[PDB]
C-alpha cells in the first residue's frame, strides 16, 4: 500500500491530502493508527 | 497510572451521550439523555432508588419517572441535571478521574456562546480534566467521513442539517438548519398509531415506539404508488407483539413515518424536506463544486437508517439535478457513532494538542477565550 | 549538470506565465498569473492548502480563492505574490536552478523603467541566475514573425497595439496602446450574460465566461446584417452546458462581443477600433511602407482567434485603404506562443549573449544600467 | 368622468409595490409582494378565504399562508400571480380602470427584455390602459433627485446598485449591480438571532425581524471600537417586546447588522461593500466629475435608513478619497417613495406624452418596438 | 422667486438646466407644480 510509509513520510498539511489521494481515505484511520502506535 | 495520556472522546449524541477515549474504536458509554421523576415515589422499607441515575437503568425500570433531556431540542435548558449525567458517564461507566485524562466535547452549530461556556467551567471546576476541548458534531462525523469535498446530510442523533464541503471547506451561509428529529417522527407516529385505535401517549410508550421504528420504520422510495399498494398491500400488514405482549398490528406507517422529511407538511413544518433543503444548498454553491456534491453525497445518522434514503436521495435529486452530472450519496452504516470516531480521531490528533482548552489560558482569560480564535 | 548552458525563455504573459529553455518549441510552463485568497478559509484537522499557488491548481480548486493579477493590466501593482509566482514557476514546473540557466524576460512597451529595475535586481537576488536579459514581449513576436517589415497586431494576450515595422524597424511614435484585453471582452460579455437574465459576478464565473469565449465566440464579418439574422437566426442559438451543468444558452454575443475591438463604444472606449488604429499608424507611416504593411500585415494574439478576425481585417481596410494597394493580413496559428517562440530564438542567440544582463555590469552600474543603452 | 387623463405611475418596489396618479404627492397603494398559501386549509362553515389577496391583508392574517415574491430577486419568476397582484392594486386600492388612465412603470437594469416585453402585452390586454410607458426605478428616483451630476447609492427598496451621473448623464459602463437587499439582511439577523439562543425560521418571523431592524437596527460609524464597546457597551442591550408578546434582547445586531453592505464576507459576498463600490466607479469616472460626485453623493433607499449611514459614507471615503476634494453624500428622508416621487413628475410630464407606449405602435411593431428606440 | 417665471419663460429644454441654477433643484417641482396647474 505505502500508505503506511508515505503518510509518515508525505508533508503532514499533506498527510491529510495523499491520504486522501494515495488511497487513505481514511487519514482518520491514518492518523488513528499513527496513534496506536502513538496513541 | 500510565503514560502522558489518552484523549477522553466524549459525544453529547442528542438522544444518547457516547464516549471512550482517544482512538477507540468505539465509545464505550451509551445511553438515552433522560431524567426520571418516579411519578407516585411510593415509602417502602428502606430506599434504593436514586431519583436521576436513568443512563441506561431508567428506561429498563420506567414508568414512574418520567423523561427529560437536558438538551431538548439540541439545546440544553437544564445542567446540574446534566453535570449530574457526565458524573454517572465518568463515574459509572467511564468511571474515571476527569482531571487525569483530556476531553474533546460535541458542540452543535448555532450554539449561544454562553452555552459552550458553562459546560466549559463547570467541566473545568467539577471534572478539573486535565483541560479540554470541544467540536461540532456535524464536524467531527465530517473528519469520520474524511471526504474532505461535498456536503453531509447530518441527519443523525436528534437533529438534521447540510454540511457542504471541498477538501474539508464548508459554508456556514451554505449550512442550514432542521429541527427535525427522531423526537419528531416519534410525536407523528405516536399521533398516528393512537389516532387509528390506539393509547399511546406514555413515555415508555415512547420509547417503545422509537424503538418500533427502528426495527420496523422504512421508507419507500416512491410515495403514492406504495400507499395505493398500501391499499391492498398485503405485505405490510406486519403486526409487531407489543412489548407488553400483545402484538400491535403495522401497516403503511412502517414506511409513511418519515418521508416527512421530505414532506413536513403532515409534521406541519413550512420548511422543506431535506432533499431540497440540500438541492438549494447545492445551488448556493459555487459553479462546479456541486458535482462533487453529488459524488459527496455523504448522508449521515442512524435515525436515517431506513431502507432506500439513499435511493430516495438520488431518485430526487435526478428528479432535481440535471442529469448531466452524476449523483453519488454516501451513507456509512457507521453513520451515528462516526460522529464518535472523528472526535476519537481528532482528539487523538496529538499532532493537535496545541487547539486544547487548558486550565490556565481559561482562567486568564475567563470563559470567552474558548470562543475567541478557537472552539 | 551538463554542457556551458541553455537560456531561460520567460514570458510573463498578461493571462498565463509562460516559458521554456533556449531554443525550446514549447514554453514548458503556462498557466493564470491569479493570486488566490481563500474567502471563509475553513479550520479543519490539519492543513494541505496554500495561499496563493494558484498557478494551474487553484482555479481547479477555485472559489474559495479569489483571482489576483500583479500585473492586473499589462502592468504590475504587486511583486511579492509576483516573485513567489515565479518561484512556482522556477521550481514547481521550472523546478530549476535559476542560478544555473541565463533568462530572457518579457516586458511590455510604456512601462516605467523602476518595473523592470526591481524585477531585475530581485530576479538576480532571489534567483540569482547566471545572469538575465529582458525584451519587448511585442518585439518577441515580432521576431517570431521573422517579417522584417510590416506592423503587427499584437492583440494577443491581454493587450493590444500596433507594431509597424520595416526590415525590423518601427516607429516608436508608430507604436500606440489598447487597453482593450481578454479581460475587458471578459467584462462585457459577463455584463452581457448577466443582464439576459443571468447572475454572472462570480470568479469561476469569470474563468467560465473566458472559456465561453475561447471555444464558442466569434465574430462576424459584417455587424447589421448578422444582427438582423440574429433577429431569426436559427443557427446561432447553441446553448452551452453551463460547466456546473446545466446548458447555458448562448446567442448573437457568440460573436458581438470582441468586434467591439473596432467599436469601443459599447464598452465605451473613446478609443479607435484596432483596424482604424492600424490604418492612421499606416498614414503616419512613410508613402510606399505602406504596401508592404498591406502585405505584412501580420496579426497577433491567441485572444484574436477569432473567425474571419483577418478576413474582417482585408474588408474594413479594403474600406479604408485604397484598391490601388493590396492588403495581406498575417496571422498564424501559432500566435498567443509565438512571442516565447521569438524569445527562445533570440535568447538562444548564443551569437548575442554580448546583450545579456550579468551580475558585475549590473552590480557597478545598479539597476539603472540595464535601461541605459541596453535592456 | 374628468377631463383628458393624468398618469398612472405605479412603482413594483422590490419590497413592496406603489402607486398614485400623475403628480400625485404620495403613492397611494404600498404592500408587501407577498402570495399566501395556507398552509393547512381548514375546512368550515363557508368560505371567506381568497388564496393571494395577501396584499396588506394576507401578513396580518398570515401565518397558514407562506410567502411568495413573484420578483424576488428583483427580478420576476411567476406573473400570474403577479398580473393577479395589479389586479388587486387596480380595483382594491387603485380601484380603477386602467384602460381609463395612462400608466408608467418601473424596470429595473440587467433585465431581460422579454421580462418588460410581457409585462408591457399583459397589462395592455389585461388592463387595455389607454397606453402605458415604463422606466428604471433607479432613473426615476434619479430624476427624483432633480440632482443632474453625480452618483447615486441606490439601495432602496430590496436592490443596490450606483448611478453616476453629469447632468443627468450616466454610464451604463459606470453602473454596477448589488444584489444585497432588505432580504439579505433579514436573512443574515434571522441567523444571528436563531444562533444566539432562538428559533427564528417562520415567514411571520421573517416579516416581525425586518420590523425589528427597521425601528431598531442601526449602524455604527466605526466597528471595532463599537464592538469592543458591545463587550460591556450596556447602552446597546435593549430588549424588544417580540410581537407575540415576550420582549426580545438586542445587542450590538442592532447595529453590525447592515454594515455587512461595506463587508459581504459575513453575508458572504466576494463582492465589495457599497463605499467601494462607489469609489472604483468614481474612478472609473473622467478627472473632474468625481468632485461633483462628491458633492453629488445621493444616497437613496428606506433600507439605507441607518443612522450614520451618509457619516459613515463621508469618513469611509475620506479614507479613500483624497482630503484634497470634498465629500457630500445626499441622502433624502423620501428616499424610498423618491422614485416613485420621480415617476410621478414623468409620467406626470405633459410635455412628454411621445415617448408613450401606446395600442398601436405596440400592435403594428408587436412587443419588441417598446425595447427598440424607446422602453 | 422669479422660478414660477422664468421656468414658465426659459426654454424647456433648459426649464431643467434654468430651474437647476435659478433655484429650482426641484424641477421635478417646477414641472409637477406646472402641472398642478396642467395635471
Amino acid at each position: 500500500e505505502d500508505v503506511w510509509e508515505i503518510l509518515r513520510q508525505a508533508p503532514p498539511s499533506e498527510y491529510e491530502r495523499i491520504a486522501f489521494q494515495y488511497g487513505v481515505t481514511d487519514l482518520r484511520g491514518m492518523l488513528k493508527r499513527l496513534k496506536g502506535m502513538r496513541r | 497510572d500510565d503514560e502522558e495520556t489518552t484523549a477522553l472522546v466524549c459525544d453529547n449524541g442528542s438522544g444518547l451521550v457516547k464516549a471512550g477515549f482517544a482512538g477507540d474504536d468505539a465509545p464505550r458509554a451509551v445511553f438515552p439523555s433522560i431524567v426520571g421523576r418516579p411519578r407516585h415515589q411510593g415509602v417502602m422499607v428502606g430506599m434504593g432508588q436514586k431519583d436521576s441515575y436513568v443512563g441506561d437503568e431508567a428506561q429498563s425500570k420506567r414508568g414512574i419517572l418520567t423523561l427529560k433531556y437536558p438538551i431538548e431540542h439540541g439545546i440544553i435548558t437544564n445542567w446540574d441535571d446534566m453535570e449530574k449525567i457526565w458524573h454517572h458517564t465518568f463515574y459509572n461507566e467511564l468511571r474515571v478521574a476527569p482531571e487525569e485524562h483530556p476531553t474533546l466535547l460535541t458542540e452543535a452549530p448555532l450554539n449561544p456562546k454562553a452555552n459552550r461556556e458553562k459546560m466549559t467551567q463547570i467541566m473545568f471546576e467539577t471534572f478539573n480534566v486535565p483541560a479540554m476541548y470541544v467540536a461540532i458534531q456535524a464536524v467531527l462525523s465530517l473528519y469520520a467521513s474524511g471526504r474532505t469535498t461535498g456536503i453531509v446530510l447530518d441527519s443523525g442523533d436528534g437533529v438534521t442539517h447540510n454540511v457542504p464541503i471541498y477538501e474539508g471547506y464548508a459554508l456556514p451561509h451554505a449550512i442550514m438548519r432542521l429541527d427535525l428529529a427522531g423526537r419528531d417522527l416519534t410525536d407523528y407516529l405516536m399521533k398516528i398509531l393512537t389516532e387509528r385505535g390506539y393509547s399511546f401517549v406514555t413515555t415508555a410508550e415512547r420509547e417503545i415506539v422509537r424503538d418500533i421504528k427502528e426495527k420496523l420504520c422504512y421508507v419507500a422510495l416512491d410515495f403514492e404508488n406504495e400507499m395505493a399498494t398500501a391499499a391492498s398491500s398485503s405485505s405490510l400488514e406486519k403486526s409487531y407483539e407489543l412489548p407488553d405482549g400483545q402484538v400491535i398490528t403495522i401497516g403503511n406507517e412502517r414506511f409513511r413515518c418519515p418521508e416527512t422529511l421530505f414532506q413536513p407538511s403532515f409534521i406541519g413544518m413550512e420548511s422543506a424536506g431535506i432533499h431540497e433543503t440540500t438541492y438549494n444548498s447545492i445551488m448556493k454553491c459555487d459553479i462546479d463544486i456541486r458535482k462533487d456534491l453529488y459524488a459527496n453525497n455523504v448522508l449521515s445518522g442512524g435515525t436515517t437508517m431506513y431502507p432506500g434514503i439513499a435511493d430516495r436521495m438520488q431518485k430526487e435529486i435526478t428528479a432535481l439535478a440535471p442529469s448531466t452530472m452524476k449523483i453519488k450519496i454516501i451513507a456509512p452504516p457507521e453513520r451515528k457513532y462516526s460522529v464518535w470516531i472523528g472526535g476519537s480521531i481528532l482528539a487523538s490528533l496529538s499532532t493537535f494538542q496545541q487547539m486544547w482548552i487548558s486550565k490556565q489560558e481559561y482562567d486568564e482569560a475567563g470563559p470567552s477565550i474558548v470562543h475567541r480564535k478557537c472552539f
